[PDB]
């Protein structure tokens, strides 16, 4: 396929901070390297000789919810270059770095995991990226980390949990400023494994609507992942920044 | 209606051809092959009328500024053998100042 | 949408979500039937049934001679989904709702609706007919 | 007279029969009870109104 | 009309090496399946 | 050949088998990579039966 | 002299009837750096010829 | 400690600063058949692989900048190619690949589509005519 | 007239309609069909479009 | 260092019984590595390790991308049972039984999930 060696060219996505590098026989999705030379999880990397320290990486859909809710078409993802963004459910930090290096130099990502050894990968990724601050705890309290969490601007959500739209609940009622955006996960076959896809995708939207929310967009990343969805919705408000 | 009838009554008739002994005249025109030829040739005349109303309609005394910037049919007399109606057109070659030729002939 | 097999909405399962529209409700509660009861005995099957603010709002618009539907409508123990618009007019929630998601049957009596849903796929429409309900376009009843 | 609307909200769903009595707890803010006609009683804080 | 007397910008004009060459007929070949593919597409569709 | 294919799958299991267990010990031993080494050379004996 | 070390810009430029380059390593001698432009250039040329004698 | 200033005094961005400064496109020739060939891709493979039908007025981008793949290090015996593949440009690429026969073959049943009988075919009747 | 033999064959004839019926659907909205293959991630292997988006508005 | 460790009553007997359907049902992978590759790849609908195998740093590897990939994954603690309930005749420590489109195993799986997401 895109084997290692052959010349892609890079253009910037609509989005602001996602490249899509189209080259040959197959185009792929990408993110600026924020470290450049070092690969995170093995991930094929793209060079460019600038006329160096400027590199990207290739983002894999089939193993991001976030890449492929954007291959999806998602309508906007609220993560401009410089806007805080606090991560729940940061599982070794594959997509947490994907996020970080979106996110760059000047914001921040707020890594919430709650596996100790997946924290120790975490642990890790976060000494090489400096942007990326990891907390081990689970997600349910965030009376614990709510002294390292500021005002952030999105929130991602990718826990499987049955109390999935409840954790959301609190930690946007902590932490989530005016009209603050979100993106949720949403695993039918974890929310309710009885229940049919897209009645389980109205039950938790209708939920988050319980929750504060207004839901702006739903898709079903059908291509990449099974019975899953991408939410996103807006925190207490109707446009997104103001 | 169009259960009505059978597969012979659908049977398509053949088209039959040039005889052998006139082959060298090219293709038997028949009814496609001439509503082409109408279609064109009507389309042809059809511009050609309408540019022999523009001629007749012409007036002497117009005056554009690419009439300033153009170089004219003239006539027969005036562009000699060489002479079609049409006005000549840019090719897009210019006359080019001595220095430059001179760059251009020190790369040469 | 997801579960969608040309115009064959796989997503409804028992238990059916039902949307109710004001002018059912009232001709319902005329044609003296019990609401829930007759419905499952319609489907079959088991049924959640839901009535909007919109419609709740439409049954209060109308004066105090439909007290007795009101009260019907009210009835405790069935979903409400609050609406997020302005107008309050039920039947462009219901068709916005239901272009949105797709899995509610939607219960009304009047032609207009009845047209305006049939123009989009996979909606099953319960009216109710004298006798009893009336499923128009349901596969496995 | 532009400006005048008055008009907030409505407590939750309500109630099945007509509400014909209700009072406030005079110690808090927020705590507010309605007994209604069928003789259901619902007790709302005034924070959340869902 | 066309020009028959050489210019000198046609003269003095370089010759082209093979591999250059090879990539030029290349780009012929294939721009022109591309259009006879996608006059093929758009008749079919006015069809439809 | 095919005792070059054999024996390097059959190495790559063991290495795969020593990096887990040199991981996630706390404070690993030794033990364990020297019976793994000790069933190499026995392999090793073993192709040499050959 | 003064085109020693762009032997591959010069070479590709005349053989694509391009401009050829203006200097080679006298560029990051001393003395051309400090004009700019034009007269870095006419510098180049003169530095060559006096290098060479 | 304070020192006199130096005064600096004497259209579309360089670079897209939202976008971590991507340069504008330098469009060498190389380049615009990169693009030719990167909007063209429908055809390169031939019939065995359909891409999303993007064509917008112009190919070229305002702001590009050409790549390599770099390394998967989970996949390094089949996914990497060799140093006699390695080529510069996409387009010398695709002339190292194979069908380029394939490619041929079907141009010169285009150009026997399209001399069917434009005018070679009608001097042909003509001498026919006059002999 | 004349008619196939998916036409002779009541079987056959909805086992051919409806493989063709499983065909088209592939063609508007889009199904799983695996997840990534064994042999890797080998780019999203029909094209990336910018200004298309395809969630459904709420 | 297997907190989610399955508990005695019947549980782990209907965890043993749900893999032996699958085994039957060909729908299930054994052996350490398979169950590697079918995470990786993303088919396993569930997986179940032994909690009593020589020593515990395999089953230990095997949650880390179970918990990165979001699968649900239980310690049963008998690796001859494990096998035997496999039909290997050979001992097996993991097991990744994945997922189909139709079947009733796979409501099987549902509930089975369900009860070990509770458990975790
Ligand atoms: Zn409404």
């Amino acid at each position: 396929g895109a084997k290692a060696g052959k010349k892609v060219i890079v253009e910037p996505h609509r989005h602001k901070g996602v490249f899509v590098a189209r080259g040959g026989k197959e185009d792929l999705l990408c993110t600026a390297n924020l470290v450049p030379g070092e690969s995170v999880y093995g991930e094929k990397r793209i060079s460019v000789e600038t006329p160096t320290k400027t590199e990207y990486r290739i983002w894999n859909p089939f193993r991001s919810k976030l890449a492929a809710g954007i291959l999806g078409g998602l309508e906007t993802i609220y993560m401009k270059p410089g806007s805080k963004v606090l991560y729940l459910g940061a599982a070794s930090g594959t997509s947490v770095s994907h996020v970080a290096d979106i996110v760059g130099p000047t914001g921040a990502v707020y890594a919430v995991e709650f596996s100790h050894r997946s924290g120790r990968d975490l642990i890790n990724m976060a000494t090489r990226r400096t942007n990326v601050i990891p907390i081990v705890e689970d997600a349910r309290k965030p009376m614990a980390y709510r002294m390292l969490v500021p005002m952030v601007d999105v929130i991602f959500a990718d826990v499987a949990q049955p109390d999935q739209a409840r954790i959301v609940g609190i930690n946007a009622r902590l932490f989530l400023k005016q009209g603050g955006g979100l993106l949720i996960s949403i695993k039918a076959s974890c929310i309710d494994s009885t229940a049919p896809p897209e009645q389980v995708f109205a039950s938790e939207v209708q939920k988050l609507r319980e929750d504060k929310f207004f839901p702006k967009e739903q898709l079903t990343l059908e291509p990449y992942e099974r019975d899953h969805a991408m939410v996103s919705c807006v925190y207490l408000q109707k446009e997104f920044e103001g | 209606m169009s259960s009505l009838r059978h597969a012979i009554q659908r049977r398509a008739h053949k088209e039959r051809a040039q005889p052998l002994e006139r082959q060298r005249l090219g293709i038997l025109e028949k009814k496609k092959d001439y509503r082409l030829r109408a279609r064109d040739y009507k389309k042809k005349q059809a511009v050609l009328k309408s540019l022999r109303q523009k001629a007749a309609e012409r007036n002497e005394d117009e005056f554009y500024f690419g009439m300033m910037s153009r170089k004219g049919p003239g006539s027969a007399l005036t562009r000699g053998k060489g002479f079609t109606g049409t006005v000549d057109g840019d090719r897009g070659n210019k006359a080019l100042s001595v220095e430059t030729v001179r760059l251009l002939k020190t790369q040469d | 949408p997801s579960s969608m097999f040309f115009e064959h909405n796989e997503a409804l399962v028992p238990p059916y979500n039902v949307l109710v529209d004001t002018n059912f409700l009232s001709r319902t509660v005329g044609a003296k039937l019990p609401l829930l009861e007759s419905a499952m005995d319609c489907l079959y099957a088991s049924v959640n049934i839901i009535i909007t603010s919109c419609v709740m709002a439409e049954l209060e618009k109308l004066g105090p001679r439909y007290r007795v539907a009101l009260m019907i409508a009210r009835d405790e123990r069935w979903q409400r989904l609050t609406c997020d618009h302005k107008g309050t007019y039920a039947d462009d929630c219901i068709v916005d709702r239901v272009q949105k998601h797709r899995i509610y049957i939607v219960a009304t009596n009047d032609r207009d609706l009845k047209r305006r849903i049939r123009k989009i796929p996979g909606v099953p429409i319960m009216s109710v007919q004298k006798g009893k309900y009336a499923i128009e376009r349901l596969p496995g009843a | 007279r532009m400006f005048a609307k008055p008009f907030l909200g409505q407590l939750g769903n309500g109630h099945v029969q007509g509400v014909y009595s209700m009072c406030k707890d005079k110690n808090s803010l927020n705590c507010i009870a309605s007994g209604s006609g069928d003789g259901v009683v619902k007790v709302w804080d005034l924070t959340t109104r869902d | 009309k066309p020009q028959k007397k050489e210019t000198y910008m046609q003269k003095r004009a370089v010759v082209v090496g093979r591999e250059e060459r090879k990539l030029r007929d290349l780009m012929q070949k294939l721009t022109t399946i591309r259009k006879e593919k996608i006059a093929k597409r758009k008749a079919k569709k006015e069809a439809q | 050949p095919k005792v070059k294919g054999r024996i390097s799958r059959y190495l790559a299991n063991k290495c795969s088998i020593a990096s887990r267990i040199d991981n996630f010990s706390e404070k690993p031993t030794r033990h364990f990579g020297e019976v793994l080494r000790q069933q190499l050379e026995q392999r090793l004996e073993w192709y040499a039966k050959g | 002299i003064q085109i020693l070390g762009a032997e591959k810009a010069l070479f590709r430029a005349l053989k694509t009837k391009h401009a050829t380059p203006k200097y080679g390593i006298i560029y990051h001698a001393s003395l051309v750096g400090q004009a700019s432009g034009p007269n870095k250039g006419k510098i180049a040329r003169q530095l060559a010829a006096k290098i060479a004698l | 400690e304070l020192s006199v200033r130096v005064p600096q005094l004497p259209g579309p961005p360089d670079t897209l600063s939202d976008w971590y400064n991507i340069p504008r496109t330098n469009l060498t020739p190389e380049l615009k058949r990169d693009l030719q060939l990167l909007r063209m891709r429908d055809v390169v493979a031939m019939g065995k692989q359909f891409f999303k039908k993007d064509n917008r007025k112009d190919f070229v981008p305002e702001y590009c900048q050409v790549g390599t793949i770099i390394a998967g290090a989970t996949d390094g015996v089949s996914g990497r190619l060799t140093r006699k593949e390695r080529k510069r440009t996409i387009v010398e690429e695709v002339l190292s690949s194979d069908s380029v026969s394939k490619y041929k073959r079907k141009y010169h049943e285009i150009q026997e589509h399209k001399k069917s009988g434009r005018k070679g075919y009608y001097k042909k009747l003509m001498a026919a005519r006059k002999r | 007239p004349n008619r196939k033999k998916e036409q002779r064959n009541p079987r056959v004839k909805k086992r051919k309609k409806y493989e063709e019926k499983q065909k088209k659907l592939r063609s508007v909205k889009a199904v799983y069909k695996g997840g990534e293959g064994p042999g890797g991630y080998q780019g999203e292997l029909s094209g990336i479009k910018t200004n298309l988006v395809k969630s459904v508005k709420l | 260092a297997a907190w989610p460790k399955a508990e005695d009553p019947a549980l782990v007997q209907e965890l043993l019984d749900c893999v032996q359907q699958a085994s039957h049902y060909r729908q299930l992978k054994k052996g350490a590595n398979e169950t590697t590759k079918s995470v990786n790849r993303g088919t396993s609908e569930l997986v179940i390790l032994a909690a009593d195998t020589q020593p515990l740093s395999i089953v230990l590897h095997i949650p880390l991308i179970c918990e990165e990939k979001n699968v649900p994954y239980v310690y049963v603690p008998s690796k001859v049972a494990l096998g035997r309930a496999c039909g290997v005749s050979r001992a097996v420590i993991a097991v990744s039984l994945t997922s189909n489109e139709a079947s009733d195993l796979n409501s099987k799986i549902r509930a089975l999930r369900d009860k070990v997401e509770r458990l975790a």
